[PDB]
RNA sequence: GGCCGGGCGCGGUGGCUCACGCCUGUAAUCCCAGCACUUUGGGAGGCCGAGGCGGGAGGAUCGCGAACGCGAGACCCCGUCUCUA
């Protein structure tokens, strides 16, 4: 489902992520015309959607993307 | 298509300029294994992206070896390009 | 025999392919504009698996009647049938 409050999509994302690596994928979505962003992380099992409007979460979302992209190349 | 990681954020921002008056930017970001058919030896500190814009498509893998440099461009590439918020 | 994508809206067609808008898949790209063709035409390159149907109270998402009740649905899952260089 979508998520309202950034800080529990982060961490369920980040929970479901760590639960099976190879299996989730991470999307990104950006609208300049409509002035949204919009991020996901699925599984195909569930789906764990945040989607803004605000200029701060971009900086949230970045970070959130670049922190799983580290954790994706760090061999166990 | 597939490139290499430096042309892929260059096609990337391409692809933000592109979609500015209009259109969706799709970036996925999964982990990759090095397969090359449907399911060797699986590679363990790699990932894969992909960006589209639902027509024009571009990916590149990002390695342990690469990613130091390429998150430094990437996340520039992001804050700088989606700026339409509020 | 195949896979290298799909859905909705809109335009279009007897229909498929298709343009645009939107929602999205793959480890799996780039193209042509064709087509006994309803599992829907073709080229380069790659690979061995692939698709139909039914169900899903898995699932983003897109819509409708309204001013709660519904529909469709990428991707995924289950059942089942069929094809193979
Ligand atoms: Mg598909
Ligand atoms: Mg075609
Ligand atoms: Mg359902």
């Amino acid at each position: 489902p979508q998520y309202q409050t950034w800080e529990e999509f982060s961490r369920a994302a980040e929970k479901l992520y760590l639960a099976d690596p190879m299996k989730a994928r991470v999307v990104l979505k950006y609208r300049h015309s409509d002035g949204n962003l919009c991020v996901k992380v699925t599984d195909d099992l569930v789906s764990l959607v945040y989607k803004t409007d605000q200029a701060q979460d971009v900086k949230k979302i970045e970070k959130f993307h670049s922190q799983l992209m580290r954790l994706m190349v760090a061999k166990e | 298509g597939a490139m290499e990681s430096e042309q892929f954020l260059t096609e990337l921002t391409r692809l933000f300029q592109k979609c500015r008056t209009s259109g969706s930017v799709y970036i996925t970001l999964k982990k990759y294994d090095g397969r090359t058919k449907p399911i060797f030896e699986p590679a363990d500190n790699k990932c894969l992206l992909r960006a589209t814009d639902g027509k024009k498509k571009i990916s590149t893998v990002v390695s342990s070896k690469e990613v130091n440099k390429f998150q430094m461009a990437y996340s520039n590439l992001l804050r700088a390009n989606m700026d339409g918020l509020k």
